């Protein structure tokens, strides 16, 4: 019984991951956060002053 | 999970493979 | 025109430095050069 419901939790982390998109938050909002930095940065040279 | 005006992206010491090898 | 090589170009006075390929991508006939998503130049039709 144990080992049937470790495989079926295992599983359904599985399907939840392939499924809900937001998920990956912190990773996602990390590298999105680091890009717009970088992109912001790179703007910053068409200002004026 | 999903050029250049003076920036550049170093590469990572361990890459992914060498990661998901630990 | 020199291709494959560092060489500063002007292209209907676009005056940007770099290095020339054959590019796939594909332009309207009216679009003469494009940019990046950073507002930086990265492709130019040749105007000859
Ligand atoms: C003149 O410029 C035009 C631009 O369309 C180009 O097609 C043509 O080869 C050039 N030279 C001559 C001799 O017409």
């Amino acid at each position: 019984l144990i080992a049937n419901q470790f495989n079926s939790a295992i599983g359904k982390i599985q399907d939840s991951l392939s499924s809900t998109p937001s998920a990956l938050g912190k990773l996602q909002d990390v590298v999105n956060q680091n890009a717009q930095a970088l992109n912001t940065l790179v703007k910053q040279l068409s200002s004026n002053f | 999970v999903t050029k250049f005006n003076g920036l550049t992206v170093l590469p990572p010491l361990l890459t992914d493979e060498m990661i998901a090898q630990y | 025109l020199v291709k494959n090589k560092c060489v500063n170009f002007n292209f209907n006075g676009l005056t940007g430095t770099g290095v020339l390929t054959e590019s796939n991508k594909k332009f309207l006939p009216f679009q003469q050069f494009g940019r990046d998503i950073a507002d930086t130049t990265d492709a130019v039709r040749d105007p000859q």
